[PDB]
Order: structure tokens, then C-alpha cells, then sequence
């Protein structure tokens, strides 16, 4: 369970520390594990990404974590979801394991809706995982959103709903094994998460609060707070990954200038002013060209 | 000179220098210890009166297809605060080289959606497709990959990456509650207002090849007949497709093509690292058979299924050599090497 | 196939007209269409049967490049003597064949000009090349092909888009009559008419009869109304695609299966062009990760079967010309039909597999034709013998196999038969014994890689 | 008659970046005839000059920073490669460009100092942003030829530090052409011909449009001796 | 695909035999320096360098040109081994 | 560095097929010139072709004539084949005649002779008579290029004429090859190679030196602006 890190780019490593493992000692064997044990539970809704796997000998024994999924004390993965009362929606959130879910009617988190209230005399939602039509009044818990059933790489895909499961299991693999670039730029069409995860990765370098930048450099930041103290931040430059791929982070501010608190400072790798960039944008003819 | 021209003084390669294979990173000497010369080269050394030294080289050279730019040089040794050296370890030196890759034949690219492919063919400017106002594609991708993969994604970010080409504006989509097609399309006609109005008011009309695949377009039923040439254009323009030149000949497809933008991604499989060869190399202590692996510039491997080809194939002396005179027999392949040249 | 598919107009479509110049008056009206379906006096032609003829393939390619007539467009042609009345495009095709073999006679027999050429018609071309011209001629032609193929698909045009996935207009009146039926079955439960099983398997029936109905809608839509639509092409000229996918992209998802192997009683009613929803999404990834595991898990047993047969057939030789044996085998012409109790001819692949390339081992007298004995059966051979079957003159055939063969430490000339990978009889010392064991292993292995998990390979394994 | 008269050249002009040329009329077919070959040499086969090598002091390589200066040496290559030089002597062949600047400031291409014989088209573009206490002391190599050349093809040196960079020498930017539907007396089936070039001001449309003709024009010579 | 290639395959009953009868061949032919070959001097195999058009010097491929001709013999006990190399020795000194 | 120039080689076997090569070229100049010479030698080379023929006792083109195998569209076709060359440079329009008893099988020689008229097919078929057959044609030779179809001109020199389309290119096909060649250490360089088929009135090197020469005029026009 203790294995090499992956740093190819800031995603790689994030994956990496929210990876679930059946193998190791006191675990299940490759080569003795049977279908049950691979194959998707009901109960994975919400807690363990149905898509995101590794074809081959290790399919279905490693696994990635929900987005919204959070172990508790003793070890139990739970989801969140909204309390109804009365047909109305609630701000209430309640984190719940599974075996306390089984015991209530949860509707989906695209049910229309008129401010607070269901505006659908027909309602779509589980019993027990099994899915159900039933009437407003009979709702007593709703999704938070559909991205808590998948995983943060497969939160990535836009236009999920139109691709297949099986082509679907690449597209967020293969993200781990981008590699930065020069020009690295955001991707034209986003899903929403790609400032998020730079910010988690503590890749990049942002203000710890309101203050004017004092000196800019090329190998370090100082920035004259509000309350008054200096602080100077050293930036790592040309560093080498365990992948050997060029880690660097370029400032991003210009002396004089005034930040406020949570301001981004400086980019770190396949970043564009805080935004993931794993790539490039370009203009794609879909046709054939002379079996080429 | 040649060779010790890029090392200093203390015997390590100075930081700037480009290396090539061959090259020399590091001097070090070793003492060659107690033998007894060939009878030939006692001779040898006594014609030209050259008395041998005590030591040999070993120093550290580039491998075979690597090389590149001189960044850093980290020295360590014994006795330093923190350094725990091995017993019997003076000091170690570490050098570290970097390269900028372009993109070249052989690397592997992808996009979000799982389609995934390697660079087969780089071509000149003026030989790919371009729009009517001379602007060229970047990519060119097969539309045989997308039936079978089912893999409709990658086809409504390109429609919407051509409206935001037009209209210089991103877009944030959630997954499974986002842009719908009756949304895309509204922002496709106003793209078309400006990939269309502009032409208008610097005085081109249009184009004479632009008139023949609109006549097809109606024979395809893609376009309503008896619309004008500008309202038809605009109903391809909606689907998410124009008309496209060659650069080869000047004459336009026949049939009006999907194009966007899109966002494709390099992935850290390229072939600069993959290549390897061998003709003789190092050899294993009990099998005395060629080792495996590039870094240890070892042999291929030919296991029972592609004995079982060559059994198949009649090809009794082919089977013969790899399994003797390229694999162990000793006396087979010392003569071997000795015939060729 | 682009360039071999003729168009198909439906403007006039059935106008009826006394003289060619009265239907080409109207052409010019714009009242019918080039490639409308009409008849002159008695017989059914078109404006471009009559408007364009040629002298000569030569003036027919000519006015393609000045633009008067597509390559799709049907019209008369004079060649090799003969009044065609075919499109340029395969008047185009007829020539590269005709070019890469040298020889316009022998072309002329080789090809079938009116149909589209797909790639059950490409098969049989290169097979026919490779009997009456050999390896060396065959390969030129290959090339020829491939050259054409990549240059006519360039410029034919052939993208994809979201609107090439048409939705059939007889989708959403499917499914509300799945709806009214459904209501149906469940007030009959309610009554106590049928138990629960009952009531589930008659979902599941209605389900599957809906399913299979959308299908069709799909590809009659694509046929009528767009015929060069991008999908359509590529599943019928067979380069991509089987219509099970196509029914996805345009029609439902369907019904999908529980971890347990239960089915679930709701399907997909959505395809991926309209987006599904999260919770179909969840439903339908129990099985891809089913399919995931079973190739992951099977590859290793179709492995094993393949060395367990290396191992055992690995010594047999062809070490002779002839045994001197005089034992043979019966091949059936004829199988019995349990379900309606009578005897009905085999299929004709089935034959093809226990008869082609074999030695005769006895005289048979078919049709007037004189088999005689210790003749190899080519394929012509093998299509009068099922010919003749036909006509009830024969039921069984008399060949050499190896199981009858008295050859030591292998198989005889005579018995072993054709060598399949050159259409001639087997040269004495091949190892026909590690071709046959990797013949078996490598269909089970690569089906497995990509059903086979049925009664199939652990079938195969326990035979 | 059949024999069309000889059409009528008119040119359009926006500076020295931009230009419009039409000839009309002309028979059906002709636009694309010629039109085609114009763009595809425009595009490739124009000459132009280039960066070929930088050399800093106190850097010895491009994959460093320098105190004082925001950008590193990689980002000041790529902003040097949209430079753009203009030589006013045709027996030119390469020059050199100075800069010293002293921080606080942020440098421009109007910083390089005057050489004769060279004009720079782009003063605005920015190269470098100066901290105080930061220097920038730096010569840049400015070639002339065609084509595109890679730095680990050419590899020009003109020291021990200096750092080659890859040359793209083509002041062609963007050539567009459109064919229009004319008619002269009874046809109705003749062709205008519109050709548009964009330039970076170095070469002005019209002379990149005369060197185009000039060497189509040398290249049908070569069908002329036989040599069975 | 090999130059006549279909016509060699005919002019033995087995298609191992043509493989050693050429293998053979070219074995003689390279010990002898091409010195015994069967070919006219216009048909000499010949490949194009810088400096000009020389001799081929593949030997397999001289093998099966010679075997088209229909100038060589070959079969099963022809001659006696050694009485075949000392009589080639003395013709083609090398 | 700039290219050598390259050699022009010549493979010509009789008067209606030929082959050139020229080689070596810079990248990407094999497109550039095949490309325009391929459309200008199909639609720009003079020629004459057949635009009118008059047959008596025949109404219409889809007719049949009693006493001749052949209809009357069999006899157009042949028509469509013959190839004229006109000596005199004035010369425009010639219109010859034909006139046959049978059971002659009709021929191009057959044709009375016309000044400055060259039949350069004289053993092409024309039609086959029996017992009884009558052929009496006049067919009007026209100056042009390209290809015209018979709706388009329309051209009727008496009542009852049947247009026929003007096949007036001599030249018959074009096809062009650019192959990958190399110079030392340079790979990018190109090889091309035209191939030209003709009907015997102009020879296949003949109608490449007017194309070039027709490409090199067209070059003259980027002249005097405005
Ligand atoms: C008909 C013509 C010769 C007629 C004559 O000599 N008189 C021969 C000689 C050169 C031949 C072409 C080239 O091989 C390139 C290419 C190879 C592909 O495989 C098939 C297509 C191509 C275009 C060929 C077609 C045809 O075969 C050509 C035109
Ligand atoms: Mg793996
Ligand atoms: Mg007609
Ligand atoms: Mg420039
Ligand atoms: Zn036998």
C-alpha cells in the first residue's frame, strides 16, 4: 500500500491519494478474487465512482472515491442529501451510511422544482436502489447534485450523458497522463471543477490575505500585508518529478499591485490563471485524408 | 582533446554544455589490477615502445538515444552533515540534462471523451483543408472512430467549440444538467452573423465553388430547396458544418464538413522514449543468454507462440539460428560475428 | 462504395410520357428529376438514360471533369461492344480492375457491375483474382484498390455530425403504445389474473417486441429518406458499425440486467443523442463492468486450451504421398429437423467447410458430370455437388480425411487435401499439425479479448 | 470570339499588410488554375528574415531565470520570435541588435539601438517587465531566408553562451482567394478572380504577389529541354 | 511479391524443395566470387549507386533469376558430393 | 542553397501516348504544377469535333433506318470518334459528304475529299448495309474546345438536323504522379511524372508545350495595375 508517487501533472497526484484498494496484505488476491467482489454494488451510489477502473487483471479491486464522499470515524463512507418535509425542499444536509439510506425514499436532484417547492405530480426516486415513480408527498430526501455519483476525473467530461460507460473509462484515466506544457491553456468548454482542483493541489500560490505586492520576481513574491509584516515566497523553478516532467511556477502579479484575500499569486504547472490546462485548443476537421 | 573539451578542472561535465550520445559526463579512472598480457599484444606494445598504464577508464557516458541541455550538477561527500554514504563510498556526483520535446511521428494524443491515436503524417501549411476566408485546420480526425465507440461527446464539444471560435467566449456545462441542442443552435446563428455578415460588407458575394456543394446538399436533403444561397449556407451552418477547401487542388469537398474546436491533450507515452535496438550486448551468468530491457540494452524476447509461427511457416533454419547462434551457443556466435565482417 | 451507388430521384417518380422528347421537354421545366424513376412508351427508363450516351468510357470520364454529370448519375455508355446502362463511377471502377490486371477480357469476368460495392462483393474478387491470375498479379490489384479507396474517400465528403443521428418519427408513438399496454398488464395483476412471475415475464416480452420495432423504424428511415446518410453507408458497405449500435445513437438504450442477472423491469427509453439520465447512467454501468471482468478473467482458459492442443498434435507431419489405404469417410448433404421431424439440406457454409479442397475417394456421377476418383474438390466442384443435391440425386460424399489415414507419425498427401493458404495441394513436410491447433485457438482467444462466455469456449473445452 | 480579350488588373491597398487584387473577366475554369498555385507559393516560398540567436549575459543556458526580471528566458525567446525587422539594402544578409535597460521599466522593441539600414515594424511589442535593481544586457542575431529552420538544424552560435532559436523566415500571413460569377456580352460563364494577402508589413502584399508570378514563371522553363 | 515467383513454385512438387535448391545456390555462388554463374552478361543483376550502376550483390537474388533461365539441373542423387566441389574447384579457381 | 535545376526526360511511344518526368523539386512543387496543367490540357486545347449531322429520311434521333444494322443512335456514336484535322489555319467550318449502296460496309474513307480536310482515322466503322440500303449523311466539322453537349450549342445548319455533342479536346486523359525523392542529406524533395493520352491529331508532347505556353501568357496579366 505504500507505492511510488505519481506527479505527472497536479491531477496524477490528487487520483492518487483518493484511490481505494481491495489488494494488500489482509485484502483479496489478484488472482484468486472472483466476480462478486468486482462487480458494482447497489450500494456504490453516491461513494464509489461506477466508471473510473483499470481495465485488465486489477478491474473492479482498485477504485476511486466519490467527489461528495467522506469517511467517518469508523470507517464508513456516507453521501450527503437534502431533507423534504411536507413536499417543500429543505437547506438541511444530512451525511448518512448506507445501511441508514435503505430506509428511505430519495428522490433525484433533477426534479423540477418552484423555489423550494416540487412542482412534478410524478417524481422519480430509489427504494433500496431500485427505481420508483411516486408522488410529492411520499419524497423524503433528495440528491445534492449528480456529480457526487462519479468521481473527480470523470467530473471532468463534458457531455458525459451522451458518451458510453465503456469509452467514458478512458477519457478520465488517461487525464492522469497529460503532460504540462510551454503554452498549457484551459480547455474551451469546462464542466465547472477545474478551478477547484488547482486549488486542492496546492500547485499554485495564492494570498494568504489583502496587500500590495511589493517585490516581483522571477524566483520569488513579496507581499506587503494589511496588518503590516513582509512575507516572501520562494518559487520552485525547473524541478524534476518522479515522471521527469519540468515542475516551474511563473508569477502572475506586478509591483504596486493590490490583492485581496485568496488572489492567485503565481501558476503552477498545466495551469492558466488558476484554471486546469492540461492541453491545447484546435480547430478539428472531422474527414477522412488519404488513409492517413 | 576532443572528447575532455566540455569537463572542468575537478573532471565533471561544466552546466550549459549540450551532450550527445557518446558524449562524456563524468571522468573516473580505476586501477586495472594484476594480468598477463597476450603473448600478441607483448609484441605489440614492444614495436611501438609503449609502457602501460596502471589504470583503465570508467568513467560515465550518454546512453544511446538520449542527450541534451546541462541544468545541474549535485556533488556528495563522505563526512558532509547529513550525508550517510554506503561503507566504502568516497563521494557520488549527480548531473541532470533537459530536453525540449516538440511534437513529432509517433506521439500519442487524446481528448476527454476516449479517443485516442499517434501522430502518423505532419504536413506543410498550404497543404491542409482551409475555410473560404483562408483559414487552415489544425487536426484531422477519422469519422470511422465514432459509430462503434458510441462516443457522441467529442461531437457537441465541437459544435459549440465552433460557435465560441466565432464569438471569442468560453462555456461552463455540467455534466448531465448543461447546454442542450436547442441552446447550441442559438449560439450557432449568431456566430453565422458574424462568420457571414462580415464577408458582405467588405463587397465578396458567393463563391462560385461554394454554389456546386449547395446544389449536392439539397440531392442529400441537408438544405430545403428554393431557399437563396445565404439561407441555405446558414442551415449548414447549424448543423455544425461549412464548406471546406483543399490546399492540394483549390477545388472544395464535395460534401460540407463537421468543423470546431476542441480540446486534445499530450500524453507521456511518446516514441523518443520507447526505440531500441541491439546487435550484441550483455549476456546472462548461468544461461549465458542476452539480457532484457532497453536500459540494459538487452535482447527480444521469443517466447513458445512465436516458435510455434516459424514451426508453422516450414522455416527450419530461421527456428535454428535465434535458439543457437543468436541466443547461447558460445562458439556459434563468436564465429558468427567473425564471418560477417 | 461511394463511387459505385447510384443516385435515386423522387420528383417525377411515375410520370408517364409518349415520346423521349416530351420527358426530356419536361426535364427542362424542372418538373422531373434526372434520376426519376419513368416510363417512355412501355418500358421504365430516365431523363439521363436518354439525355447522356457515350461513345466511349473515355468522353463519359471527361464530361465528369467539365461537370455535367456526376459519378452517381445514371446513363448510357458504350463498351466492349455492349449499350450499358450504368453510372460513370462504375464504368470507373471496371476500369482500375481492368488496369491493375492487364488483361480487359479476364477484368471484364472477374467483377459485378450492378450492384454497389461492398465488402462481401470485394471477397469474392480478390478469391477469383487469386485463382485465374496467381499471387503475383494478385497483389498488384491489391494495391490498385487501396490506392483509389483512400483517394475517392477524401474527397467524397463523409463526416459526422449530431443531426446525422435522425430519430425516426415512429419512436414516440412506440412508446406510448408500450404505455397503454403496460397500464393494461398491471390492472390485470391487480385483479389477480396472473401471479408475479407472470405479470414479469410479460413485461419483459413487451419490452423486447418495442425494442426490435425501433430498430426497424430506424433503418427503414435511413433507406427512403437519406440513403448516403453517413451512418447508414458505413454499416451497410460493412466498414464500420452492426445496427445494434446504430439503434443506441438514434433509438432507445433497452432493457438492462442487475448484478444478479435479473433484468430490470424499466429500460433506457433514451439513446445517446438525447442524453441520458443519472440514474440510467448508474443502471446501465452494472453491465459494462460485467463485460470488463469476463474478458479480463477468460483470456487465460482460451490460452490454456491453445497449448493443450500445441502439445498434443505437434508431432503430425505430412510425410507421403499416399497411404494405400482404402478407408474414407461420408460427408451428409442432409440433416434431420427434430422440430418438424424431416430431413432438410445443410447450409451452405457448413458444406463448404467438410468439402472444400478433398480427394474424392470415390466415383460419383452427377448432372451428366464424370467426378472421377482421387480428384481434389474446388469450390466449383462443391457448388455442383450441392446443386445436384438439390435435385435429390445425392446425398452423401465419399472423401479421405486423416481419421481414416494409415499414415505413421502424421498424414498422407492424398488424405490431408488442399493447402488452404494457396487454393493447391499440400507440399510433403508441413506441420499441419501446429497450423491445425493454432486455427482452433486463435478465433476463441480473440473473441474472448473483445456469447464466448456461454456455452461456448467452457463448451468447447469439455468436447 | 472564342479568344477572350485580355482582362483588366486593378490592386487594392489597406498600408502595408494588407492587399486586394482582382482580375476579370475570365474563362470558366481559369480562377482555380490560377489562383491555387499563387497561394500555395505565397505560403511557402516567400523570403524573410528571422531570430537565429540570443545571446544574455550572465545566462548560460534558456532554462534559467534572471534576477530581477519576471520572465525567464524561455518566455523571452518566444516573445522575440514575433519580432519583426525590415532590411532597406537587398545585399543584407544578417545584423545585430543591442539592448541595455536598467530597472525599473518594462522594455519594448522601440529599445533595441538604431542600426542603418534597419527599420523595426512592431515598436510596441513587449519583450521583458524590469524590476528595480534588474539589468538586461542582451544581443540579438536577425538572418535572412525562407522557409522554416529549427534551432537543432541550423544551430548558430555566435559565442560560447549563446542560444540558437528556431526561425520561421515566411512574412506571409493569411492568402485567401474568391471566385466570382461574371459575364461579358452573351456568356455567362466567365470568371473574376479576387486574390487576398496578409503580410507583417516587412514585404508589402504587392511585392510578395510579384515574387509569386516570378517564380512560377522560372519554374515552366524547366520543360523546355528534353533529356531522353 | 518475387519476380516469377508463381512460374518457380510450379517447377517443383514441393514448395520446401525450391527453398534449398536456391539456398543452395547462393552458396555456391558466393564462394566462387559469381565467377560460375549461368547468366549473360546483360543479365546480370544491377543495383544503382552514386558512383554508378554495379553488380548486384545479393546472392539469393542471383539464385533465382539463374533458376528461370532453365539452365541449372537439380534433383536428388545427381553426383557425388565430392567429386562435385574438387571438379567446381578446378573450373573456378577462387 | 538553392536547387539545382532539374532534368526534363522524355518516354514517348508513338503519336497518342507519352510520359515526362521532372525531377529533382522542392517540396510540395509536384502539386503545384500538376495540378493547373491537368485542368488547362483538358479544357484549353484546340481541337474540331462533329456538332451537326443531317441523314435523310430520318425525323429523330431515336429513329431506326431500314437496311443498316446499326440505329441512328449507333451512328452518331461512330461519328463522335472520328478525328479531323484542318491544314489551313483560316478554315473554320467544313461540312462533308456521304453516299453508299449496299451491302458496303460503310467506312471514313468513304468520305468524298475536302481541300485542307485530313482524315486521320480512314478505317474507322461507320455502318453496314445489306440488300437495298440507302445511306445518304452530311456532317457540319466545327472549330472549339473542351466539351460542349448538344443541348448547349444546338447547332442545325437545315430542318430536321440532329445536333451531336462536340467532343472538341483532342487530348483523351491526364494523369499525374508525385513521388518522394532524395539528394544527399535533403529527403523532402519531389518527383513528377505527367502522362498524357491523345487522339494522333496533336502529339502528347505537342499539346504540353501549349498548355505551358497557354499557363505562362495567363502569368503576363499581373502587369499593369488598374
Ligand atoms: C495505364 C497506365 C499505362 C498505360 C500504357 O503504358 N500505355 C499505367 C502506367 C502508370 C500507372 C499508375 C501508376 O502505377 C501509379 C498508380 C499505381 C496504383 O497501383 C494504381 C493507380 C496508378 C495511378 C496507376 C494506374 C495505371 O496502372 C497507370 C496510369
Ligand atoms: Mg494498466
Ligand atoms: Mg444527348
Ligand atoms: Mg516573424
Ligand atoms: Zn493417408
Amino acid at each position: 500500500l505504500s507505492q511510488f508517487k505519481d506527479e505527472t501533472n497536479p491531477l496524477s497526484s490528487l487520483r492518487h491519494k483518493r484511490r481505494i484498494s481491495a489488494l494488500g496484505p489482509g485484502g483479496l488476491t489478484r488472482e484468486r478474487a472472483g466476480f462478486d467482489v468486482r462487480d458494482v454494488h447497489r450500494t456504490h451510489y453516491g461513494r464509489i465512482c461506477p466508471v473510473e477502473t483499470p481495465e485488465g487483471a486489477n478491474i473492479g479491486l482498485i477504485t476511486s472515491l466519490a467527489a461528495y464522499a467522506r469517511v467517518d470515524e469508523l470507517g464508513f463512507i456516507r453521501t450527503p442529501y437534502r431533507r423534504v418535509v411536507g413536499g417543500v425542499v429543505t437547506d438541511e444536509v444530512v451525511y448518512m451510511t448506507a445501511t441508514e439510506e435503505d430506509r428511505y425514499t430519495i428522490a433525484q436532484a433533477n426534479t423540477p422544482l418552484e423555489g423550494n417547492r416540487i412542482a412534478a405530480e410524478r417524481v422519480v426516486a430509489r427504494r433500496k436502489g431500485e427505481p420508483v415513480i411516486v408522488s410529492p408527498e411520499e419524497v423524503e430526501f433528495m440528491d445534492v447534485s449528480p456529480k457526487q455519483v462519479f468521481s473527480v476525473n470523470t467530473n471532468l467530461i463534458p457531455f458525459l450523458e451522451h458518451d458510453d460507460a465503456n469509452r467514458a473509462l478512458m477519457g478520465s484515466n488517461m487525464q492522469t497522463q497529460a503532460v504540462p506544457l510551454i503554452r498549457a491553456q484551459a480547455p474551451v468548454v469546462m464542466t465547472g471543477l477545474e478551478e477547484r482542483v488547482v486549488r486542492d493541489s496546492l500547485a499554485a500560490l495564492y494570498a494568504e490575505e489583502d496587500g500590495e505586492v511589493a517585490k516581483v520576481d522571477g524566483n520569488r513574491i513579496v507581499v506587503r500585508y494589511e496588518d503590516g509584516r513582509l512575507v516572501e515566497y520562494p518559487l520552485r523553478r525547473f524541478y524534476r518529478s518522479n515522471q521527469g516532467t519540468a515542475l516551474d511556477q511563473r508569477p502572475r502579479v506586478v509591483v504596486g499591485q493590490r490583492v485581496r484575500k485568496g488572489d492567485l499569486l503565481a501558476d503552477g504547472p498545466a495551469s492558466e490563471n488558476g484554471f486546469l490546462a492540461l492541453g491545447q485548443n484546435v480547430l478539428v476537421a472531422i474527414m477522412p485524408f488519404d488513409g492517413y | 582533446e576532443a572528447a575532455l573539451r566540455d569537463l572542468d578542472e575537478e573532471g565533471v561535465v561544466r552546466i550549459g554544455a549540450e551532450v550527445k550520445p557518446g558524449d562524456i559526463l563524468v571522468g573516473r579512472t580505476s586501477f586495472k589490477g594484476e594480468s598477463e598480457p597476450t603473448p600478441e599484444e607483448r609484441l605489440l606494445r614492444s614495436i611501438f615502445g609503449e609502457k602501460a598504464r596502471d589504470v583503465k577508464d570508467t568513467s560515465l557516458r550518454v546512453p544511446p538515444g538520449e542527450g541534451g541541455i546541462v541544468v545541474r550538477t549535485v556533488r556528495l561527500r563522505r563526512g558532509d552533515p547529513g550525508v550517510e554514504l554506503k561503507p566504502g563510498v568516497r563521494e557520488v556526483v549527480r548531473v541532470y540534462v533537459a530536453q525540449k520535446r516538440k511534437l513529432q511521428v509517433g506521439d500519442k494524443l487524446a481528448n476527454r471523451h476516449g479517443n485516442k491515436g499517434v501522430v502518423a503524417k505532419i504536413l506543410p501549411v498550404e497543404d491542409m483543408p482551409h475555410l473560404p476566408d483562408g483559414t487552415p485546420v489544425d487536426v484531422i480526425l477519422n469519422p470511422l472512430g465514432v459509430p462503434s465507440r458510441m462516443n457522441l461527446g467529442q461531437i457537441l464539444e465541437t459544435h459549440l467549440g465552433l460557435a465560441g471560435y466565432f464569438l471569442g467566449q468560453r462555456y461552463i456545462s455540467p455534466i448531465f444538467d448543461g447546454a442542450k441542442e436547442p441552446e447550441i443552435k442559438e449560439l450557432l446563428a449568431q456566430a453565422f452573423e458574424v462568420y457571414f455578415g462580415k464577408r458582405k460588407g467588405e463587397g465578396f458575394g458567393v463563391d462560385k465553388r461554394e454554389v456546386e456543394v449547395l446544389r449536392r446538399a439539397e440531392k442529400l436533403g441537408l438544405v430545403t430547396p428554393g431557399k437563396t444561397p445565404e439561407e441555405q449556407l446558414k442551415e449548414l451552418f447549424l448543423q455544425g458544418k461549412v464548406v471546406l477547401y483543399d490546399g492540394r487542388t483549390g477545388e472544395p469537398i464535395e460534401g460540407p464538413i463537421v468543423v470546431g474546436q476542441m480540446f486534445i491533450m499530450k500524453l507521456y507515452h511518446m516514441v523518443e522514449d520507447k526505440m531500441h535496438a541491439r546487435s550484441t550486448g550483455p549476456y546472462s551468468l548461468i544461461t549465458q543468454q542476452p539480457l532484457g530491457g532497453k536500459a540494459q540494452f538487452g535482447g527480444q524476447r521469443f517466447g513458445e507462440m512465436e516458435v510455434w509461427a516459424l514451426e508453422a511457416y516450414g522455416a527450419a533454419h530461421t527456428l535454428q539460428e535465434m535458439l543457437t547462434l543468436k541466443s547461447d551457443d558460445i562458439e556459434g556466435r563468436n564465429a558468427a560475428y567473425e564471418a560477417i565482417i | 462504395y461511394y463511387i459505385t451507388q447510384v443516385r435515386k430521384e423522387k420528383k417525377g417518380a411515375g410520370l408517364e410520357f409518349a415520346t423521349p422528347e416530351e420527358a426530356l421537354a419536361a426535364h427542362e421545366r424542372g418538373e422531373v428529376a434526372l434520376n426519376a424513376p419513368i416510363k417512355v412508351a412501355g418500358r421504365e427508363t430516365s431523363v439521363g438514360r436518354l439525355k447522356y450516351v457515350f461513345a466511349n468510357p473515355d468522353e463519359a470520364l471527361l464530361a465528369v471533369a467539365h461537370g455535367i454529370v456526376d459519378l452517381q448519375d445514371v446513363v448510357t455508355v458504350r463498351y466492349m461492344g455492349k449499350r450499358l446502362e450504368t453510372s460513370p463511377g462504375r464504368i470507373l471502377f471496371a476500369r482500375i480492375v481492368a488496369e491493375a490486371v492487364e488483361d480487359e477480357k479476364v477484368a471484364w469476368e472477374l467483377i459485378q457491375l450492378d450492384v454497389p460495392q461492398e465488402k462481401n462483393s470485394l471477397k469474392d474478387l480478390v478469391y477469383q483474382a487469386f485463382l485465374r491470375l496467381g499471387m503475383e498479379k494478385t497483389a498488384r490489384l491489391l494495391d490498385a484498390l487501396k490506392y483509389y479507396g483512400f483517394t475517392f474517400s477524401t474527397t467524397s465528403g463523409i463526416t459526422i455530425g449530431i443531426d446525422d443521428a435522425v430519430i425516426p418519427e415512429e419512436k414516440k408513438q412506440y412508446l406510448e403504445e408500450a404505455d397503454r399496454k403496460l397500464l393494461q398488464i398491471e390492472q390485470a395483476y391487480e385483479m389477480g389474473f396472473l401471479t408475479d412471475r407472470e405479470r414479469y415475464d410479460q413485461i419483459l416480452q413487451l419490452w423486447t417486441e418495442t425494442t426490435e420495432k425501433v430498430t426497424q423504424a430506424v433503418f427503414k428511415n435511413f433507406e427512403e429518406n437519406y440513403p448516403f446518410n453517413p451512418l447508414y453507408v458505413m454499416a451497410q458497405s460493412g466498414a464500420r458499425g452492426n445496427p445494434q449500435q446504430i439503434r443506441q445513437l438514434c433509438g432507445l438504450r433497452g432493457l438492462m440486467q442487475k448484478p444478479s442477472g435479473e433484468t430490470f423491469e424499466v429500460p433506457v427509453r433514451s439513446s445517446f443523442r438525447e442524453g441520458l439520465t443519472v440514474l440510467e447512467y448508474f443502471i446501465s454501468s452494472h453491465g459494462a463492468r460485467k463485460g470488463g471482468a469476463d474478458t479480463a478473467l477468460r483470456t487465460a482458459d482460451s490460452g490454456y486450451l491453445t497449448r493443450k492442443l500445441v502439445d498434443v498434435t505437434h508431432e503430425i507431419v505430412v510425410r507421403e504421398a499416399d497411404c494405400g489405404t482404402t478407408n474414407y469417410i461420408s460427408v451428409p448433404l442432409f440433416q434431420p429437423d427434430e422440430v418438424t421431424r424431416s430431413l432438410r439440406l445443410r447450409k451452405r457454409a457448413d458444406i463448404e467447410a467438410g468439402l472444400y479442397g478433398r480427394v474424392l475417394a470415390r466415383e460419383v456421377e452427377v448432372l451428366g458430370v464424370r467426378l472421377e476418383e482421387g480428384r481434389y474438390l474446388s469450390m466449383d466442384d462443391v457448388h455442383l455437388l450441392i446443386k445436384a443435391a438439390e435435385a435429390g440425386e445425392i446425398q452423401e460424399v465419399p472423401v479421405r480425411s486423416p481419421l481414416t489415414c494409415q499414415t505413421r507419425y502424421g498424414v498422407c498427401q492424398k488424405c490431408y487435401g488442399y493447402d488452404l493458404s494457396m487454393a493447391r495441394p499440400v507440399s510433403i513436410g508441413e506441420a499441419v499439425g501446429i497450423v491445425a491447433a493454432q486455427s482452433i485457438g486463435e478465433p476463441g482467444t480473440q473473441l474472448t479479448m473483445r456469447a464466448d462466455i456461454t456455452q461456448g469456449l467452457p463448451r468447447v473445452i469439455e468436447l | 470570339d472564342s479568344k477572350l480579350k485580355a482582362p483588366v488588373f486593378t490592386v487594392r491597398t489597406q498600408g502595408r499588410e494588407y492587399g486586394e487584387f482582382v482580375l476579370e473577366p475570365l474563362e470558366r475554369g481559369f480562377g482555380v488554375t490560377l489562383g491555387n498555385p499563387l497561394r500555395r507559393i505565397l505560403l511557402s516560398s516567400i523570403p524573410g528574415t528571422a531570430v537565429t540567436s540570443v545571446y544574455i549575459e550572465d545566462v548560460l543556458h534558456e532554462f534559467s531565470t534572471i534576477p530581477g526580471v519576471k520572465e525567464d528566458v524561455v518566455e523571452i525567446i518566444l516573445n522575440l520570435k514575433e519580432l519583426v525587422v525590415r532590411f532597406l539594402n537587398p545585399s543584407l544578409q544578417t545584423v545585430t541588435l543591442l539592448l541595455k535597460a536598467e530597472g525599473p521599466k518594462e522594455v519594448k522593441a522601440r529599445d533595441f539601438l538604431p542600426v542603418a539600414d534597419v527599420e523595426i515594424m512592431n515598436p510596441d511589442l513587449h519583450i521583458a517587465t524590469l524590476e528595480e535593481g534588474g539589468r538586461l544586457n542582451m544581443e540579438v542575431r536577425v538572418d535572412r531566408g525562407v522557409g522554416y529552420v529549427p534551432a537543432e538544424k541550423h544551430g548558430i552560435k555566435d559565442r560560447i553562451n549563446a542560444i540558437p532559436v528556431d526561425a520561421v523566415f515566411s512574412p506571409v500571413r493569411r492568402v485567401a482567394f474568391q471566385v466570382e460569377d461574371t459575364r461579358l456580352g452573351q456568356r455567362t460563364d466567365l470568371d473574376k478572380l479576387t486574390l487576398r494577402i496578409w503580410t507583417d508589413g516587412s514585404v508589402t502584399p504587392l511585392e510578395a504577389l510579384n515574387q509569386a508570378v516570378e517564380i512560377l514563371r522560372e519554374h515552366l522553363t524547366y520543360f523546355s529541354n528534353p533529356q531522353a | 511479391a518475387e519476380p516469377g515467383i508463381d512460374k518457380l513454385f510450379g517447377m517443383v512438387d514441393s514448395k520446401y524443395r525450391l527453398t534449398v535448391v536456391v539456398a543452395k545456390r547462393a552458396q555456391q555462388l558466393l564462394r566462387h566470387g559469381f565467377k560460375n554463374t549461368v547468366l549473360e552478361p546483360e543479365e546480370r543483376p544491377k543495383m544503382q549507386t552514386l558512383e554508378g550502376l554495379f553488380d548486384d550483390p545479393n546472392a539469393v537474388t542471383w539464385a533465382m533469376k539463374e533458376l528461370l533461365t532453365g539452365r541449372l539441373v537439380f534433383g536428388e542423387n545427381l553426383v557425388p558430393e565430392d567429386r562435385l566441389q574438387k571438379e567446381m574447384e578446378r573450373l573456378y579457381p577462387v
